[PDB]
């Protein structure tokens, strides 16, 4: 009954914004998200299904992650337009619906409901932002067409539109492929990656935070429901990680480089899809969401429009806590011990090796070592001499958020045997 | 069965449209054609598997209408002040 | 069947070719409306009647009407302006279209299905219990999506 | 001579790193910024996946 | 339900109507003086500029049309409940009421914001 809370708050605030100041509307949105998260906690171990809508461990964990990312990205945004919060609420409900169902068509409806408000949230009205929004909308509608024809071929290969049906040979394979195309585009996997660098570079940094956390979480949640063949999985992972890290090498801008890094990270997470453990993936995504939200909150404190690499430098001298947290996030995204990003990486690789994919796992690891070049060129740049760069050292809001994110990262890296025991039913 | 093959053909036609068209609006139109090809495949398979693909396609139509509304609003906002819609005119974002 | 069925399928294919070929936006849209009409006729022939009627009403009656409104507000009929022709891209696009047709043709080839079910006409009389029922949740999600789309477009234009 | 040879070996390691970077910038050059280019590459990758599935 | 024979009769109706329309067009086009002149072909209003050069028309028409597509989708969903009503009971009534109220809240937002713009 968390979806009920989400829908009630969205519909109410829609009209309430006429009599309420946008600040009051933002307060209301924050309260609703926190209350939904509290309900998710109190329902831990209470799987609940009504229709095709189903809340299980996966729904709980991934919607927890999405709610966290949405709370963080809303905290930063102070625009006096309550619609800029209505859209976030809509996207949150849509991603919950996406993660909580197996019905392909309801999955499509949830996809559209979560994706449309992001297209509008990508409009700071900066000229690049319109180009980004246009590329995003066009490629997203194309992928929606592909996913819909895949659902049709699924309904062709089997009498139902719900995943798990037995499935035919080549036609079922074709339907599975046509669903995987859209799901990977939404997960920023190569060779469907081209939109991600442009969109991350064009969209405002807090929005990109929201995206790179909640969108990736819900996307991998829905991916776990598919029975993706190992050869297709191998191809996606290889291309994604290779192109991501390589093209990230060439990037001069922090947001675009992070987009390519996120392509490589989606490639990594796609390994747990071999077995679909979802405990390994739940943990991985917990760590990655925290780290990326941290990094993008810092990038938002630096500049919403665009942050170059040199802007990151001197961040320690400016704010030591911010410099240290940014370093920790870069390391957790590199996947290095003793951090929870490393534990998520290890769990995904363990699922992959259990699936018996060796060459693919090796290539992923090589490309991950390649990623250390730019991961260090970001984390260590914090200590360089401050060049001319705009710096607004955040509110205690964002300071405490970034600090708590880094602390949770390191704590679950040191003792994953605390939360990892309850990513299943939740004992 | 001819209907499902015809739907695949219409899908390919809409793909060619999306690739060839210079205008965002005509790209979106080709996308709508792809969506309707999918709806026809759904209707054939609903005739096969008992009518659920009909309600499916209905929901699909509703979703298509919503996304059309949103995308046309975006197209207008991007090319109201700006000149010719040609999508190659926006190349600022590069690798 | 096949006599007029082949006719209807040829009309559908030709209308799609027109909508993707013609450089006049108005002419393409009109080809697409003809496509939707032939497709609703095929729907009726496939015992889906209410769905064909809604395809005419919403898609043809409303959706492409809004499309025509947009392209008449912003003339854009002669699309080939600001070319960046990339002539090499036309044969590559034709190739990609042929391939996306061939892979589906392979997936559906050697595929025969039991098209024998008594839909009783895709009438809303029989479709209602499915829509409000098993599909009621999907319906509510769709309605929420529509409301969100209204608010999205409203805040999206909103000059200020 | 062995010292200079070790120096040159380290330089070849540098050359390998630069070859990796060059490959990376070619892959970043793969993204020109034209939506038609992005969409063509997208459809290409999707067909490649569907073929691999067999 | 109803037989397909009435639908074939509907096709016949359309064919007859179209044939009669084409006949009327042939009479009108063929019977005429046919003296084209430059000023006669000139659009309107004494030399140039009936409309002349004007920039893109108001988006008000776009707004009306988009509103229309969404509410027409609404009506398209309301019709199956309109036919199958008594069997769906209070539960179907409540579901359709929820759907209607959602889209009416959307309408109320767009109205209190208004489109004179």
């Amino acid at each position: 009954m968390t979806l009920a809370i989400l829908a009630v708050f969205s519909v109410a605030l829609t009209l309430l914004g006429f009599v309420l100041p946008p600040q009051g509307v933002k307060r209301a949105t924050l309260l609703g998200l926190a209350l939904a998260l509290a309900s998710l906690l109190l329902t831990w171990g209470k799987p609940f299904a009504f229709g095709p809508y189903a809340v299980d461990g996966v729904s709980q964990v991934f919607t927890l992650l999405a709610l966290l990312g949405a709370l963080w990205t809303v905290g930063l945004v102070r625009s006096g337009r309550f619609e800029f919060y209505l859209l976030v609420l809509y996207a949150a409900l849509g991603m919950h619906l996406l993660a909580s169902t197996r019905h392909l068509l309801l999955m499509l409806v949830a996809l559209e409901a979560l994706s449309l408000p992001l297209y509008a949230l990508a409009t700071w009205r900066r000229g690049q932002g319109l180009e980004a929004a246009l590329k995003y909308f066009l490629l997203g509608a194309l992928a929606a067409a592909f996913f819909l024809y895949g659902a049709a071929l699924f309904y062709g290969a089997t009498g139902s539109l719900v995943l798990g049906a037995p499935g035919e040979g080549p036609l079922y394979a074709l339907a599975l492929g046509l669903l995987l195309v859209g799901l990977g585009f939404k997960a920023a996997l190569a060779p469907f990656h081209f939109w991600t660098p442009d969109v991350y570079q064009g969209s405002p940094t807090p929005v990109v935070l929201f995206m790179a956390t909640s969108v990736k979480a819900a996307a991998f949640a829905a991916l776990l429901r598919v029975a993706a063949p190992p050869e297709a999985l191998a191809l996606l992972v290889a291309l994604s990680v290779v192109v991501g890290n390589l093209a990230a090498l060439a990037q001069k801008e922090a947001k675009r480089l992070l987009a390519y890094s996120s392509i490589a990270h989606a490639g990594y997470m796609a390994l747990a899809l071999y077995t679909g453990n979802a405990q390994a993936l739940g943990f991985y995504l917990l760590t990655y969401v925290l780290a990326t939200g941290l990094a993008f909150a810092v990038l938002s404190q630096i500049s919403p429009d665009r942050v170059p690499l040199e802007a990151l430098r001197g961040l320690y001298r400016k704010d030591p806590l911010l410099g240290l947290a940014f370093l920790v996030a870069m390391l957790s995204l590199l996947g290095l011990p003793p951090l929870a990003g490393f534990w998520g990486k290890y769990l995904a690789f363990a699922e992959a090796a259990r699936a018996g994919a060796w060459g693919v796992l090796v290539l992923a690891l090589v490309t991950s070592a390649v990623s250390a070049y730019y991961y260090l060129g970001l984390g260590l740049a914090v200590f360089a001499r401050p060049e001319e760069t705009p710096f607004r050292p955040g509110p205690p809001w964002a300071r405490a958020a970034v600090v708590a994110a880094g602390v949770l990262l390191l704590a679950l890296g040191l003792l994953p045997g605390l939360v990892l025991p309850a990513l299943a039913a939740g004992g | 069965m001819s209907y499902l093959l015809t739907s695949a053909l219409l899908f390919a036609l809409g793909v060619y449209g999306v690739l060839t068209r210079r205008t965002a609006i005509l790209v979106f139109l080709s996308i709508e054609l792809m969506l309707n090809a999918a709806n026809l495949s759904l209707v054939g398979f609903a005739r096969a598997y008992g009518l659920d693909g009909q309600v499916a396609a209905l929901m699909v139509i509703a979703v298509a209408a919503a996304e059309v509304a949103v995308g046309l609003g975006l197209i207008v906002a991007i090319f109201r002040h700006r000149e010719s819609t040609a999508v190659d005119d926006l190349s600022e974002l590069r690798g | 069947m096949s006599l007029l069925e082949g006719l209807a399928l040829f009309l559908l294919l030709l209308s799609g070719v027109l909508v993707v070929t013609l450089r006049n936006a108005i002419h393409a849209a009109l080809a697409l409306i003809l496509n939707f009409l032939v497709l609703a006729g095929v729907y009726v022939a496939l015992d889906a009647r209410f769905l064909g009627f809604i395809q005419v009403i919403v898609y043809a009656g409303a959706i492409v009407v809004l499309f025509l409104f947009v392209i008449m507000l912003l003339f854009a009929a002669q699309g080939e302006i600001g070319f960046d022709p990339l002539v090499r891209s036309r044969p590559l696009a034709a190739l990609l279209a042929l391939g996306v047709a061939g892979i589906l043709a392979a997936g559906l080839w050697g595929l025969d299905l039991a098209f024998t079910q008594d839909l009783k006409g895709g009438l809303p009389q029989a479709l209602g219990p499915l829509l409000y029922g098993d599909w009621l949740f999907v319906l509510l999600a769709v309605g929420f999506l529509l409301m969100a789309a209204t608010v999205v477009a409203v805040a999206l234009v909103e000059p200020g | 001579a062995l010292f200079y040879g070790d120096r040159g070996l380290l330089s070849g390691y540098f050359g390998l790193g630069g070859a990796a970077r060059s490959l990376g910038q070619g892959l970043a050059r793969l993204q020109t910024g034209y939506l038609r280019v992005y969409a063509l590459l997208f459809v290409l990758g999707a067909l490649l996946l569907l073929g691999v599935m067999r | 339900m109803a037989p397909i024979q009435e639908y074939v009769g509907t096709l016949i109706y359309v064919g007859v109507a179209l044939f009669i329309g084409v006949a009327a067009l042939l009479v009108g086009a063929l019977l005429g003086p046919k003296k084209p002149g430059r000023a006669k072909l000139m659009p309107y209003e004494s030399g140039n500029d009936p409309a002349g050069e004007v920039k893109r028309f108001p988006v008000h028409f776009y707004v009306v049309a988009m509103l229309f597509i969404l509410f027409d989708v609404e009506v398209a969903f309301l019709w199956p409940y309109a036919v199958s009503a008594g069997g769906l009971g209070l539960y179907g009534f409540l579901g359709v009421l929820a759907f209607t109220l959602l889209l009416f809240v959307g309408f109320l937002y767009e109205w209190w914001k208004g489109v004179m713009r």
